[PDB]
């Protein structure tokens, strides 16, 4: 395929969950908050980890 | 109605000093249909004699020593009567249907086939090659071929096994003789059925029957009918594949019990209840028939067919669809998961309907005279006497949902089925999980 | 011509013992099945201890 | 006791001919005949009776759609309908008193018919493979295109909506077809194994158009016609026919004896494996005659003209008082076999009370086919011969002629 | 005492979601029912519904209302669903009846 | 050398209509007639001429007429195709054709005749300017003939005849047995028995 | 869909890959140790935790 972006089993993917994604036009700002809990479990696992090291 | 059936004349029967039996259905139908059933197949052939019943069936007609061809086919034409017949594995017959004014010309006719064939060497050698052709014909028939290789793997390495019409190399060269040799070992009085219908009178057919049908016998053989060795089922599968064919074709089943066996009306009750689909319906409300709702909702097949074929002391208990190379699987699901629900949840709703729709096909099984004939014809020689609607009524109208249930699981629960399948199916996954699909989860 | 085909022979060759036309296969299997799900209840038996 | 009870039949005052005969079966059918059909459409509307014919099994006012699927299966009924192109019967059949409760679905199914937009934008598709399927018999395509260069108006109309108006047939020329079509002038209540005059106390509740005539088929002016289809399936079928008989026509038993003084003949005059046969359709203000000749391709040349000489020369005098006699008593057994089936029977009984309003029975009918002969069958077979022909073909064709060659 | 009727039109009017400009039926849930409904909606219908809807989301997109004169009145909104969604519903429960 | 060889052209009176409602009629009628390299030939392509204007004007409601004219190796064809609104298919048809019919029993002026003669020779040597059309016209002819017709001649050819001709190609029409083809509703549409 | 295996977004994973996954026929005894692999790690995680807990 072309966009080899859209044929490759991982970027599919993505491709496919943070963009080319249908997603509402009207969303309102309290769609945010799924989006800053997952960081924000990324950042707890990070400072978590590095702090599980001590 | 019951009334209906209460007043439905009794069917005389009787048999000859020779062996033969005679029974009719007397009406009042200025028409009428005559002919005999004979308890010969293709199943009382060898590997080497397979084949003789379908080519003797070829010439049957084409003329006797009494009256070569191109009479006897005037003598009928002349007459405006019908002569057809056919042979099964285990039942072969020919029949007539005339004015009832000809009761006695139509038996004459008849006996003489059955009789006398004129196995002209030179008329053989054609059909012959009529066969061979009309073989490969029948073979494109992808809906026939299936069924064949069914009892082929379902009954393999028995007499039932073989095909009814038989391998090319029998019919390439099948002597004037082995045909001759078939007719004289098959064709005889205690064997065949003279039956009637119409506006015939019983004795005006037997004294008419028992004047040109004047065999005799001397030893006890002649007079005694001999039992076939029985056929051993085997739970296996057949696949003839080809994606070059525009769809697929399925057919699954178990071992049945037998004419003989009551329980055939149960059973025959559960079939009543999956039935039969066929994109020609108007139906995604399909009263029950899931297998059809569902085929239909889902588009899981062409079509299907539920059918309980028996025999003698065996038979075929199972469904058969035709289906897109792609929905083979979920249509195969779908339906194995009907059989299940037939025997481990039925429900008196349903049988109740079930039964209902046997009896009006139990009636019109008996619409018109040729096929009456065929019951009194059939009933004689594989049940021993005529079952009355009156009766199959009681017999069918007397099964309850437990009835059901008992009878299905006992016959379709965890049983090794026979499959087969022919055209594109890829996608029919193995034996194993068809296997394991003839077990609930209960 | 499919009526030219037939089904070759498992006689022997790998039918168990019970196995051999002019006999109904169906006497003989309920006593097959009985083993095969024996030795499978006896696993998951094994294996639950 | 004897198992005779005279089938009566009583036209109400609507014109609505209602027609019974208790033979006491186990199992009885009722059936509604009316004289509606394709060759009542236009070059617009077309299918319109076609998936009418398909329609049969939508909601209407007295049950829907769901019910009187699974009612009458409940039951173990039976609904469907055949049409022709000049008349459509919707039988149903069943038992005992499980009769009562079929009708009220066949009651609503032919007069409170309310094709809903979406049910029938819906069902068309259907047309498509109803269609495709019948097709498979080339039998059937020929014949389409027999009508089609036998008439110019029409009659000559196809049986099976013609393509280019699949999805386009609308819910209103459904209503509107079957309001100027499905009038008691133009309908019978028929039946078998029940009782007459329960079968009219039915036909009261069937009562929604007083209509009378309605609606009205133009004559149907004849055409020499020719249409080949080439597409090599590698045997040919082609027909050949010439204006003719006419249900109710004297004329007519004429073709029926001939058709079967014909046939032997034709076919026993041929060059190898092949088959032909005399065809004969008789309709309301016209029909037709000639035959249809299966033949192999390469042959089909020798197969048609060969067919065709001998209808010929059978009007130059080649029938001897012999054929006639035995022609004559085949139909006798033709007639009084196909109606030992009741349905093929009910059929009989439906399309007279229909036509005529009548019932001429086995006796006088026979009288009516042995009433002529000889003096007409050698007659018939010249009118052939001399008037206008049109045929139709399907198949590879290449060796095939055309009418112009005879 | 008090009106359903005054009520009813207390209730339309405090929704509110005719600010945006669409009808009653342009806010049912789309659960099973209302999707068959709204398939055997006839064409003129649906078109309209469906840029009205359209229209509505777009204004809450901005976060922006119509302007008053363009809200649909009480007595003006035009049930063009409710007669077929009823006959699918009772359809429906005539069948969850016959199956048992 | 010449290899296969194409069966002579046998004719025939048919007629096939297309049953499909697209709101128009396209309806042609011809009756056997031309042949490239016969002297028959430019009478027609003058009557090609000599008719249209006739056909056009001649007619109720918005449509379409014009002469039909396909002159083949051993036949041709002969007559028109009219694009017309369908219930008025009937009437522009007919019409059409009564100009062919009338034009044979002598409805053209000498004058008509020059008018047509002076087109062709337009038409021929404006579809000859753009060189592939051009090239069509070496070619065709270095192919049947082998030779190639001046513009001198193949005008003196053009203008060799005429009036004495027109009339009678009419003629021909009229008489001889013609076919017809359509497409579209038809049902207002005739058949050529209804002429 | 009927099935109801093959339709919900995590059994289709599963049916997809433990089940009706196209496998050769053929396969050899040492494919068996993907298998292996997988359940050794099960068994460490497992065996791991349980043993960090102390
Ligand atoms: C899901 C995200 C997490 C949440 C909700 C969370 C929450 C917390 C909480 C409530 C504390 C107490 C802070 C205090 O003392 O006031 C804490 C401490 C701790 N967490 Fe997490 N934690 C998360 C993930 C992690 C992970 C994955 C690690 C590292 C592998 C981690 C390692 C620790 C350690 C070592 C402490 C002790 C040090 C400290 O409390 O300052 N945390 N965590
Ligand atoms: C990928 C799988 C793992 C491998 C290859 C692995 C391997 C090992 C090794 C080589 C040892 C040393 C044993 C010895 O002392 O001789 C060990 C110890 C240990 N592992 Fe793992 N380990 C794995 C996963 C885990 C996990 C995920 C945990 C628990 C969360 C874990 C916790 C420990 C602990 C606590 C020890 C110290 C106790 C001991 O050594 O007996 N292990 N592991």
């Amino acid at each position: 395929a072309p966009n080899i972006r859209k044929s490759h089993p991982l970027l599919k993917m993505i491709n496919n969950s943070l963009i080319d994604l249908p997603a509402p036009s009207n969303i309102s700002a309290w769609w945010n908050f799924g989006s800053l809990l997952a960081v924000c479990l990324m950042t707890q696992i990070l400072t978590g980890l590095l702090l599980a090291m001590h | 109605y019951a009334q209906a059936l209460q007043s439905v004349p009794e069917t005389q029967v009787s048999q000859l000093d020779n062996g033969v039996r005679v029974a009719s259905e007397q009406s009042s139908q200025p028409t009428c249909t005559v002919g005999v059933w004979i308890d010969a197949g293709s199943r009382y052939e060898s590997e080497k004699n397979n084949g003789a019943g379908y080519f003797l069936e070829h010439l049957a007609f084409k003329g006797t020593k009494n009256r070569p061809q191109n009479a006897l086919e005037k003598e009928v034409e002349s007459m405006g009567a019908h002569l057809n017949a056919y042979s099964s594995r285990e039942h072969t017959a020919y029949y007539i249907k005339a004015l009832s004014k000809d009761v006695p010309k139509a038996v004459e006719l008849l006996a003489d086939i059955v009789q006398n064939c004129s196995l002209e060497d030179s008329q053989i050698e054609k059909e012959r090659d009529v066969i061979v052709r009309e073989l490969q014909e029948n073979d494109t028939s992808m809906r026939e071929v299936v069924f064949n290789y069914l009892h082929a793997t379902a009954f393999q390495g028995t007499g039932l096994a073989q095909s009814v019409e038989g391998p090319s190399e029998n019919i390439r060269k099948l002597s004037r003789a082995d045909l001759t040799e078939y007719l004289s070992t098959h064709y005889t009085a205690p064997r065949m059925v003279l039956a009637a219908a119409g506006g015939v009178e019983h004795q005006q057919l037997l004294e008419l029957a028992q004047k040109h049908f004047g065999g005799v016998p001397f030893t006890y053989d002649d007079d005694a009918v001999p039992t076939l060795s029985k056929c051993r089922f085997t739970g296996s599968q057949i696949r003839h594949r080809e994606d070059g064919l525009p769809l697929a074709h399925v057919a699954i089943a178990v071992e049945g019990p037998g004419w003989a066996h009551p329980d055939l009306v149960a059973l025959q009750v559960a079939n009543a209840i999956i039935g039969h689909y066929d994109r020609t319906y108007g139906g995604g409300l399909h009263s029950s028939s899931p297998l059809a709702s569902i085929a239909v909702t889902n588009k899981l097949c062409q079509s299907f067919q539920t059918f309980s074929i028996c025999y003698s002391e065996t038979g075929l208990f199972g469904f058969y669809f035709v289906c897109d190379r792609m929905s083979i699987d979920d249509m195969m699901f779908v339906l194995q998961g009907q059989w299940m629900r037939l025997c481990t949840s039925i429900s008196e709703s349903e049988v109740l309907r079930g039964k209902n729709f046997l009896r009006n096909a139990l009636v019109s099984h008996l619409d018109g005279t040729t096929p009456v004939c065929e019951d009194i014809g059939r009933e004689l020689l594989t049940y021993g006497r005529r079952i009355p609607l009156e009766e199959w009524e009681e017999r069918l109208a007397e099964v309850d949902a437990r009835m059901v249930r008992e009878v299905c699981s006992k016959y379709i629960y965890d049983q090794c089925p026979a499959v087969a399948g022919p055209g594109p199916i890829e996608q029919l996954p193995d034996y194993n999980r068809i296997r394991s699909g003839m077990f609930w989860l209960r | 011509s499919h009526t030219d085909i037939k089904v070759p022979n498992f006689s022997d060759y790998r039918r168990p013992p019970d196995d051999y036309s002019t006999k109904s296969s169906r006497e003989s299997d309920p006593s097959r099945k009985g083993f095969s799900y024996l030795v499978t209840a006896v696993t998951t038996l094994g294996v639950a201890y | 006791p004897p198992h005779p009870q005279d089938l009566e039949i009583t036209k109400l005052p609507n014109g609505l001919v209602i027609a019974s005969l208790e033979n006491y079966s186990p199992g009885s059918t009722i059936g509604v005949f009316i004289k509606a059909g394709s060759r009542y459409e236009n070059s617009s509307n077309l299918g319109t009776s076609h998936l009418l014919r398909l329609a049969s099994s939508l909601t209407t006012k007295g049950a829907s759609s769901f019910k009187i699927t699974r009612g009458i299966e409940a039951v173990g009924g039976k609904l469907s309908v055949e049409s022709t192109r000049e008349n459509m019967a919707y039988t149903v059949e069943c038992l005992r008193d499980d009769v009562e409760i079929l009708m009220e679905f066949l009651l609503n199914v032919t007069t409170a018919p309310e094709f809903r937009p979406w049910e029938v934008a819906d069902l068309q598709p259907q047309l498509k493979i109803d269609k495709a399927v019948a097709f498979q018999n080339p039998q059937t395509h020929v014949i389409e295109n027999l009508h089609a260069a036998a008439y110019r108006n029409a009659l000559a109309d196809s049986l099976y909506c013609p393509d280019y108006r699949i999805g386009k047939v609308t819910s209103v020329e459904l209503h509107d077809f079957v309001q100027n079509h499905f009038t008691s002038a133009r309908m019978a209540l028929v039946g078998l194994g029940v009782s007459h005059p329960v079968l009219k106390n039915v036909a009261e509740q069937l009562l929604n158009i007083r209509g009378g005539l309605g609606l009205s088929g133009a004559k149907a002016k004849y055409r020499g016609g020719e249409i080949r289809e080439q597409n090599g399936d590698s045997l040919v079928h082609a027909a050949i026919v010439a204006e003719s008989a006419a249900i109710g026509g004297a004329e007519a038993n004429a073709f029926s004896v001939l058709q079967h003084v014909l046939g032997a003949n034709p076919h026993v005059k041929r060059g190898n494996p092949f088959d032909v046969s005399a065809f004969n359709a008789s309709y309301s203000d016209s029909g037709l005659f000639g035959f249809y000749t299966i033949s192999q391709a390469a042959y089909a040349g020798q197969v048609i003209k060969a067919a065709y000489n001998q209808v010929k020369t059978i009007a130059q005098g080649n029938v001897s008082n012999e054929n006639v006699q035995a022609a004559k008593n085949k139909l006798k057994a033709k007639y009084l076999m196909s109606v030992e089936s009741s349905e093929g029977f009910l059929e009989e009984v439906g399309s007279q009370a229909l036509a005529a309003g009548s019932y001429n029975p086995p006796s006088t009918v026979l009288q009516q086919i042995d009433a002529v002969a000889d003096a007409d069958v050698i007659k018939a077979a010249k009118k052939f011969v001399s008037r206008q022909k049109s045929m139709a073909a399907s198949g590879n064709l290449g060796h095939t002629p055309f009418v112009d060659e005879l | 005492s008090r009106w359903l009727e005054g009520i009813r039109k207390w209730y339309y009017n405090a929704a509110g979601f005719n600010k945006y400009g669409l009808m009653r039926d342009d806010t049912i849930y789309e659960n099973d029912d209302v999707k068959e409904a709204i398939r055997r909606l006839p064409e003129n219908l649906y078109d309209d519904r469906m840029f009205r809807i359209k229209r509505a989301l777009d204004l809450n997109m901005r976060q922006q209302i119509l302007p008053k004169e363009q809200w649909t009145k009480y007595e003006e909104d035009v049930p063009y669903l409710e007669p077929y969604l009823k006959e699918v519903i009772r359809e429906r429960k005539e069948r969850e009846e016959w199956d048992k």
